[PDB]
């Protein structure tokens, strides 16, 4: 249903990552056709407005493939004839100061823009080049995107927000494009920030930000602490991780919640990956509280993991070949059903199931360490196989047939 | 640790100016172009620590060739700045001159200044000695002599040692130390038993007679250190059955990550211990491919799954054998790499920079040109800058600072 | 020039933009989509009905950032006005745009205010490469500023078809075939394996126009498309993939049509074909009487020189010397900087102003050096030249192209 | 020169010793592509049967695949070489080269090949079948010379770069070029592409001066870089594309196992300009297949790979590690 005359709609994506797996055979359109799948649920859903939190191209200087698609992708979702109810508040020449393309799309009066889409840049395709230059950039000249959130110094970090107007709601959008996090954490160490705050209306107003560094980072220094960002904010879009959580995460004392979308396709195969991928809607109102109405994404191949100790079982002679193979074997053939077993559920248990309907191959990883028995110091560790004989002879039934079991050993 | 050089003459670098490159933790990139030098500073680093001209250098041409100057008397300084790992911020200064005459010349080396800077800057000459300062900074940074001109720094003319020679020449670097410097320990322990094992004799020729009170003071002191023989022989096996083996639980960890996954079944190296009838205790090195639960022989029956697994033997052994300064000169890694041994190299390269940051420091100079592996390793979450040299109008190489900023 | 009479359409004639040529120069890193942008900007306040282009709009087939920043630039803002193109549609042209729901050019569909068309195609600069098979040019027809026409799915299978469009009483064909490599065209044309589709409404009224992006002469044996071989109902050929610009019509005394060859914009090879000065054409066709022509120029070309001289042809040049065939080069060079000067000098003095002394864009410049002894001498030795990147590293701060300003070839 | 039609890589380093697999060439270009299986052995079966060019640092038969690895007691390989010849006499010479095990040993030896030429209609006809005379005659038939296939046209893929190690190796190397004052040409073609290709703003043109070494020009004298030299490959380079353009033409004409190491941006795209030059000056000549080995995309991208052929022969393996080389064209390349 339409949107109330006075509820925006707004439809949050991150790491999207057109470009991922360009080559593979079995695997190789997932990326951009899941793109279209959000794009797609994006016009079908009267959505406002698309928000992007970076890394929308898995590289920094795309593919053609992915770049069709994308912009194939935006002229069938986002060109209309409906008439966009965004007024806008601020002058975007401050905001899109790259160029002279200074007014948002949905503006030009020669573009009838249905609904707009804009995102921050990511740490994959950043701007990078003689000109500093983002693919996002090259999708602000199509007059299908507003590349927002530019960054121009690493010292002096100054955010200029989009102002939105609908009915009696109004919206700020404060880009973060991706620099180093260090460079980002001494910036924020001697207040190299500045958050412009429009100076009329106080309380009348919603500030979204959109971030895409990480958020508890390995490394000492190199992660952007969530109590650094400002008391203002209400909302903020948290990208470059892979991990998605439909819940929000809610401050007690500096009063924003967080979200963490994570992603559409499956980058590394990792823990972070083998968790249910969503896309987030979210209707803004003023006066009232948002709501948030995560919707699943349906054309993903199935992947579910399983990370075990293999010197822990028993009977695991360390100098064997025929004996440790089956134990593996009996273990990655037995996720293989159930992953083909609940890929069957999901994709026949709509009523299309009279003749046994076609299955997507599914991504399987299995973890186990083959390190030293802990008791002893054999010099001879367990003689473990490699891709080219324990994924690759998986051919024809598996998704993932390169690296369906991992090898290492705890330090 | 590593400072600073200053290299001003050795290769394409003048003699009538020096040229600073500052480094960094945990990582110093050296890109260029095929004949700026970015290998010189490594090369030249090996210099400034081991004082040992670089392979392939003879005809005494290391310095700035005359004949693109025109000076008759070439001059040089190399000046590296190293925190020692006692704590001594040693200003290795080094100094090398070329005496042409009209026809030939004489490679002539001259003293340096080996001086440890204090936290007052007290310049107290250490020592001076041309043909000991060589034998003397490796102690100062705390690894052997030969894991630096082999391991922590290695030039890419003889960087294949690996995967390659082995009884020939692979035996030939382990040789050289340990086995020749735990045996003096040895023999040195041996005689300190037999001066002691002679005792016992003037305590029991006092019996069959002041020697009968002092008689049976060192009776135990006798076989106090024959039970101490093998306290020492057990701290070499013992030592070579844990820090060997954990190289080869290493290498086997390696590589079990880069080859898209692996490559050649399991690969290790050979320590099967020779007991030969000249030494007694010895060792015999060699490198196997193990193809499904039988090894066969490497050599001749290889692919650069070689060069791809020379850097995960050199990368490997220096991390638990010469571990106490995190210095390796892993220079143009990517060389003959398909498309996902250079993807999973740096995935591993970033694991292997990703846990030695719970150390003192790890050193890295990776000397690469190839766009692919400069954004594989991405330095835009490690490092703010990059340093390339480039020649200039009159092909004096210099050293820039380019930022990561521009990288793309 | 003003609106044009009410049956009078006019469309204008671009080539070989290849926007990105020399991106990564430091001065000749701008020459491609300024030179674009010029030919769009004299489009627009010409009062263009549509625009016609041989293709190789992109310089490789994986155009950089900077170009689809500049083409995407170029194309925006300057082709899209209130102004309705008054060229009617009257075809089904769900057949010619069939790559994907897009079945109708850009100024028909409801989504665009595109005052001035613009068709476009494939060029083997810029040809389908890939996984997906796919083109920049298919790129740009998704973001709709272009439309793209021409593409071939079958080497083997080649079926050509025209776009009608309509006003007053002017019947426009506009038939366009892609680029592929000429071999294969040699062998569809051997078996006549095209078709040629021809409207079968009010013949003899129509203006049939043809978009070719093949090689004109072929140093080899059978690798080009011949004049001959086009059908004989044609009006008038655009002859891409052959940079050099010519302003007149070769015309066919049996083909009853003539040849155009619009050129190129940017200089890509500094050779002898490419000294000749950039045009984009105008052609004002109308029923009633021939169609005319107002070739136009560019005034955002970066000046050129060229001069393919032999150490042979000036004495005084021993086979040993260095420095003196370093210094006659040197003078040369000055003499053809001092004439490249002042004749941008006096280009940018005949604008409009003549007193702001700020600058002077500096010449590209080419020297190609055929150092041989001659024949007839017996000394193994040639004639010796310097670094060809060295011996022009001195004009840095003087020439456009710092590196490349010669080029030590040889010919017998 | 001479095409080569096919060989035959019958249970050969990575290919099964069950099927056998061959693949195919192409004109004026033959491009092999895929990850680092098969390929760089592919450059090692053509002299193998060719002169018998055993590998260095191989004795024991390494090269054939190991009978460990597939389970049994009896492994070979065979080669026969099904190609052309200088007037169309195309000719197959069978390698019989084994594997087989004694008691606990790994013995080898060999056994009678054949010399058969083939007939334009098939009535063929051999004539000896000696080793020794098939290494003194399929060079005789084949043209160039008995010292340029094994380093020139078909280098390894590390013996590439030869020319800069010592004097006195290349030194009497050069002699068997020679089979025995005639060196003028040589350094003649070994500068037009290093002041074309080599953007190096430090050299003008290296030469082989006699010491055969690689002597730089730095300002009209000879700065060495034997020890003082990415310019060691691309010199490399050059020379090989120097001595198989000057001495020998008969069969193939360049085989560059991956050319393209430790050269950058402003390198690799300028690598293949003067190879682009090359084929079309030597297209004038009836023959040239430029066999390249690589997996550079920004090397492949430069020179137009949509423009010379339809077809790049790519190379794979199996589940049961045999590489099994397909059938992919032109475009498919990303
Ligand atoms: N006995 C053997 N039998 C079968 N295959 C073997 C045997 N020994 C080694 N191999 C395989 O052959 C590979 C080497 O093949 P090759 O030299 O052609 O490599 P490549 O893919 O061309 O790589 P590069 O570019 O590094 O040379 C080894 O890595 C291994 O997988
Ligand atoms: N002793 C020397 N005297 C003068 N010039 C030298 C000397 N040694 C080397 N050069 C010059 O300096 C350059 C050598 O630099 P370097 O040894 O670092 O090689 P490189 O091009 O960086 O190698 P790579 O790309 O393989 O790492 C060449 O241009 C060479 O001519
Ligand atoms: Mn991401
Ligand atoms: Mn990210
Ligand atoms: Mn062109
Ligand atoms: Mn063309």
């Amino acid at each position: 249903d339409y949107p109330d005359p006075d509820t925006i709609r707004i439809l949050i994506t991150t790491d999207n990552h057109v470009g991922y797996n360009e080559n593979d055979p079995i695997t190789g359109d997932d990326s951009w056709k899941t793109f279209h799948e959000v794009m797609m649920l994006a016009k079908n859903n009267n959505v406002d407005m698309v928000v992007q939190s970076g890394d929308l191209f898995h590289v920094n200087k795309p593919s053609k493939k992915s770049l069709y698609q994308v912009l194939k992708t935006l002229r069938l979702c986002c060109m209309g004839d409906k008439p966009c109810e965004l007024e806008l508040l601020s002058d975007p020449s401050q905001v899109f100061h790259y160029d002279e393309f200074t007014n948002v799309n949905y503006e030009d009066p020669n573009f009838n823009i249905s609904i707009p889409v804009f995102g921050i840049s990511g740490n994959h395709d950043d701007a990078s080049g003689d000109s500093l230059l983002c693919p996002m950039d090259i999708l602000h000249a199509t007059g299908l995107i507003n590349h927002f959130g530019k960054v121009i110094e690493s010292d002096k970090i100054k955010v200029v927000p989009l102002l939105f107007q609908k009915g009696s709601t109004k919206l700020a959008l404060y880009g973060l494009a991706a620099v180093r996090d260090e460079r980002l954490f001494r910036t924020f160490k001697d207040g190299g920030v500045t958050f412009e705050v429009p100076t009329m209306r106080e309380g009348e107003w919603f500030n979204l930000m959109c971030v895409h560094q990480n958020h508890t980072g390995h490394t000492n220094t190199a992660f952007l602490p969530e109590q650094f960002l400002p008391d203002f904010l209400d909302m903020v879009i948290w990208g470059h991780e892979h991990e998605c959580i439909p819940n929000l995460v809610h401050n007690p004392i500096k009063n924003f919640d967080v979200l963490q979308p994570g992603s559409s396709v499956a980058t590394s195969l990792c823990e972070a990956e083998a968790q249910p991928k969503y896309v987030f809607i979210l209707d803004i109102k003023y006066g009232e509280a948002p709501k948030m109405t995560p919707i699943p994404l349906e054309t993903i191949r199935t992947f579910k993991m399983k990370s075990i100790s293999l010197q822990d079982v028993p009977h695991l002679r360390p100098h064997d070949k025929d004996a440790t193979s089956k134990y593996l074997i009996e273990q990655v053939e037995e996720m293989i059903r159930d992953a083909n077993e609940e890929t069957k559920q999901k994709l026949a248990d709509d009523g299309e199931g009279d003749m046994v309907a076609e299955l997507p191959k599914p991504l399987i990883r299995l973890r186990v360490d083959y390190s030293a028995p802990s008791n002893t110091q054999s010099p001879i560790d367990y003689q473990v196989e490699n891709p080219r004989r324990f994924s690759n002879r998986f051919v024809g039934r598996v998704a993932n047939g390169n690296n369906v079991v991992q090898f290492y050993k705890k330090r | 640790a590593i400072y600073k050089l200053s290299i001003q003459g050795i290769r394409s670098f003048d003699s009538n100016d020096r040229e600073t490159i500052e480094f960094g933790k945990p990582l110093t990139l050296i890109v260029g172009m095929n004949g700026s030098g970015k290998t010189t500073i490594i090369e030249c680093l090996k210099y400034a620590t081991t004082g040992d001209l670089p392979p392939n250098s003879k005809g005494g041409v290391f310095i700035h060739d005359p004949k693109i100057t025109g000076e008759k008397d070439i001059r040089a300084q190399v000046k590296l700045a190293f925190t020692s790992a006692n704590g001594l911020n040693m200003i290795v200064t080094r100094n090398i001159q070329l005496l042409m005459k009209k026809t030939t010349t004489t490679f002539k080396t001259l003293e340096g200044q080996l001086v440890a800077i204090n936290n007052s800057g007290d310049r107290s000459t250490l020592s001076t000695r041309s043909l000991e300062l060589d034998a003397q900074v490796p102690l100062y940074l705390g690894v052997p002599k030969a894991i630096l001109e082999y391991v922590i720094f290695c030039h890419q003319e003889d960087s294949l040692w690996p995967l390659s020679e082995p009884s020939n020449l692979k035996k030939k670097f382990d040789e050289i130390f340990q086995a020749m410097k735990f045996t003096k320990a040895l023999d040195n322990l041996k005689s300190i038993k037999k001066d002691m094992s002679v005792d016992i004799k003037l305590l029991k020729q006092s019996v069959e007679h002041k020697e009968w009170v002092e008689l049976q003071t060192r009776s135990f002191v006798t076989d106090d250190i024959d039970v101490y023989s093998k306290a020492l022989d057990s701290a070499i096996m013992k030592y070579h059955g844990l820090k060997m083996q954990d190289i080869n639980r290493i290498i086997d960890e390696l590589w079990k990550r880069t080859y898209s996954g692996t490559d050649i079944d399991t690969i290790k190296i050979r320590s099967d211990e020779v007991s030969s009838t000249v030494k007694g205790k010895s060792y015999n090195y060699r490198v196997v491919m193990y193809k499904q639960d039988v090894e066969l022989d490497m050599r001749g029956r290889c692919s650069a799954q070689k060069v791809l697994a020379s850097i995960i033997i050199r990368l490997a052994l220096s991390e638990t054998f010469g571990a106490n300064c995190g210095v390796i000169a892993l220079d143009q890694p990517t060389t003959n790499l398909d498309e996902e041994n250079i993807e999973s190299l740096a995935k591993s390269l970033h694991n292997i920079i990703n846990m030695r940051r719970h150390q003192k420091n790890f050193q890295l100079i990776v000397i690469t040109h190839d766009e692919k592996f400069l954004g594989h390793m991405n330095a835009a979450a490690f490092t703010d800058h990059f340093f390339k040299v480039k020649r200039d109008d009159r092909q004096k190489s210099q050293i820039e600072w380019v930022d990561i900023n521009r990288v793309t």
